RNA sequence: GGCACCUCGAUGUCGGCUCAUCGCAUCCUGGGGCUGUAGUCGGUCCCAAGGGUUGGGCUGUUCGCCCAUUAAAGCGGUACG
RNA sequence: UAUACGUUAAGUGGAAAAGGAUGUGGAGUUGCUUAGACAACCAGGAUGUUGGCUUAGAAGCAGCCACCAUUUAAAGAGUGC
RNA sequence: GAGUCUUGGAGGUAGAGCACUGAUUGGACUAGGGGCCCCUACCGGGUUACCGAAUUCAGUCAAACUCCGAAUGCCAAUGAC
């Protein structure tokens, strides 16, 4: 448990900037779909659209004790980091809908994350 | 982990009954079920809770302590709804039919083969190319389906005979 | 086929094989090798029979180091003969091995390859061996 | 395939014991074998 | 083949005949697993000793070759019974 | 049919070796791990991309570039069938 | 006469080692040339991947090899029991 200290102290600066974030389903992720969607994110902005999937709940509990006290109940749940570190997120909401409706990637248990104090219905 | 450490609920109509020498029985909406256990092992039940208290660790105690729990699980499941297993039948004309209570199968043999089940288990036939056994316990339907399958084992060169409801057989080539 | 060019005499007592190995009981010309846990008479064909396999399995990356050498000669009388009336005719050469002597050696290959090669060579010899690596302190 | 030395061939051969004997069972029945 | 412990005030050896009996490392019949087994025939391995296991030509012959059959024409011990 | 503590489950004891193996009793060395370990179940396992290459795609194992880096949550551009 | 304890001798076995006689493993140096070619035409040189006398580095053996070397056994001495 050495490098885990490193990553849990690194992600502070990562989570201390954004406003809006959204959650991705864990399973039913096609590497073909994964590369197409990550190249789509590539053609929009940088990799700031997180796909971090080494994300057991304890990094959440040791990272977001300051703000966003909701992920604890989504611990035993399909989790995949995806945040917004660029201009106001609406186009990412459109990509999310057109990726998550019925084709090759399921929404499932997705409910979004917090802007300042909110759970669902992002605009 | 271990399977002899999990928990087991008890539905409403399902009623277990403890007795001396650890010979638990069950009364349910589908029949009774009695099964004696090992005398040494301790069985203890609470409302919607099953417990198997194990004495000092040994080589055979860690085995019995899971065996009894698995058996109680199978028992409560069978008395709740029961088990079943179908039997696909490919043939090139191999067909089974019904006759009273027994079973008859016209496999490629030169005389009809008769199969009769014991009491407490029934053999239903939904169509002339499928057999489905139904019963309370699990070992009973298991043995009956095995004895029905062992009339005509599936030939590997081409699917021919009795086979389980969902299974893959290997295939060679003949010329 | 290994054998000495010249020798003093051509017949000789069979000797005895009690004790341990006087020397040669440490791998230093290489990295790995097989040790001897018992005492026997390694012949002249068993050595090359093991050597061909040991060098064929490997990819000639590392080179092998045979340490023993058939020196002592042994004889055998012709068949269907009574006892007595002289000593027999020389037949072949052998090599005396005592518990603890390092027989073969490999160096310049990896560890798993060396282990498997030495194991494949150990099945052609009449003794029970064990795999020993070079002393680390030197 | 009876032989006094049984050991898996492919990666998916298991090794079990029955009645005090050593058996190697697999899915490809060319590999099934029993010691002694 | 080796040795020379027993038998020199005596045991005489090979084939065939009459009669057999035992072992299994099974020739046939019985039950199985894998197969480079489509079927009919085969191969190799496992269990199995209950019964069965030929008539001639040549040679003193054991051995051996050949003819015609047979489900099969087993290998050995018993002072090479 | 003494006292005390252990070992063996084969009737080992109460006839053999090379070699084989999640039998069992010990003493160690040693990696990972309630930032969560192994199993099991729910996931996917190719993109300047099969790219320079070859009988036919060889598009994974005609068979030769260390047939490479990338998208990265991750891929040998194949572990085998 | 005998045993034992002190004291002194002769003698190269077990064991070890390479100081001599031989057998030998791998490196450095590999001399002087060896075959090929520049052409040894009449030089020298790249390899002789040297066949190899030297030496050296280390590493193994020996009933008819010793720079060494016991425990026993043997021969006496003056004292004691
Ligand atoms: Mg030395
Ligand atoms: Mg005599
Ligand atoms: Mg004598
Ligand atoms: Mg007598
Ligand atoms: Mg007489
Ligand atoms: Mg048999
Ligand atoms: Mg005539
Ligand atoms: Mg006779
Ligand atoms: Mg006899
Ligand atoms: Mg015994
Ligand atoms: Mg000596
Ligand atoms: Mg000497
Ligand atoms: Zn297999």
């Amino acid at each position: 448990a050495i490098e885990t200290k490193k990553v849990v102290v690194e992600e502070i600066a990562s989570k201390l900037k954004e406003s809006k974030s959204t959650i991705i389903v864990d399973y039913r992720g096609l590497n073909v779909s994964e590369v197409t969607e990550l190249r789509k994110q590539l053609r929009e902005a940088n990799v700031e659209f997180k796909v971090y999937k080494n994300t057991m709940t304890r990094r959440a509990v040791e990272q977001a004790e300051l703000n966003g006290l909701n992920d604890f109940l989504t611990g035993p749940n399909a989790i995949a980091f995806s945040t917004e570190d660029v201009v106001a997120p609406a186009k990412v909401l459109n990509d999310f809908a057109k990726n998550h409706e019925a084709l090759e990637i399921k929404a499932g248990v997705i409910e979004g994350k917090v802007s300042t104090v909110e759970e669902v219905k992002a605009l | 982990s271990r399977v002899g450490k999990k928990l087991l609920e008890i539905p409403s109509d399902v009623t277990v009954t403890l007795n001396d020498n650890n010979t638990v029985a069950v009364k349910g909406p589908k029949g009774e079920l009695t099964r004696t256990f090992h005398p040494d092992m301790e069985i203890k039940v609470e409302d919607n809770v099953l417990t198997v208290a194990r004495p000092s660790d040994q080589k055979e105690h860690r085995a019995l302590h899971g065996t009894t729990r698995s058996l109680l699980g199978n028992m409560v499941e069978g008395v709740s709804k029961g088990f079943e297993r179908g039997l696909e039948l490919v043939g090139v004309g191999y067909r089974a039919s019904k006759s009273g209570n027994k079973l008859v199968l016209n496999v490629g043999y030169s005389h009809p083969v008769e199969i009769v089940p014991e009491e407490g288990i029934e053999i239903e036939v939904p169509s002339q190319t499928k057999v489905v056994v139904k019963g309370t316990d699990k070992e009973r339907v298991g043995a009956i389906a095995a004895n029905i399958r062992a009339v005509r084992s599936p030939e590997p060169y081409k699917g021919k005979g009795i086979r389980y409801e969902g299974e893959v057989v290997r295939r060679k080539e003949g010329k | 086929m290994l054998l000495p060019k010249r020798v003093k005499y051509r017949r000789e007592h069979r000797g005895k094989m009690r004790g341990r190995a006087k020397g040669g009981t440490e791998v230093h010309f290489g990295e790995f090798g097989i040790q001897a846990l018992e005492a026997s008479w390694i012949t002249n064909r068993q050595i090359e029979a093991a050597r061909i396999a040991m060098t064929r399995y490997m990819k000639r990356g590392g080179k092998v180091w045979i340490k023993i050498f058939p020196s002592k000669p042994y004889t055998a009388k012709p068949l269907e003969v009574r006892m007595g009336s002289g000593k027999g005719a020389p037949e072949g050469w052998v090599a005396v091995v005592k518990p603890g002597k390092v027989l073969f050696e490999i160096s310049g290959v990896s560890e798993e390859v060396a282990r498997e090669a030495l194991r494949l060579a150990s099945h052609k010899l009449p003794i029970k061996t064990k795999f020993v690596k070079r002393e680390e302190i030197g | 395939k009876v032989r006094p030395s049984v050991k898996p061939i492919c990666e998916k051969c298991k090794v079990i014991r029955r009645k005090g004997k050593v058996m190697v069972i697999c899915e490809n029945p060319k590999h099934k074998q029993k010691q002694g």
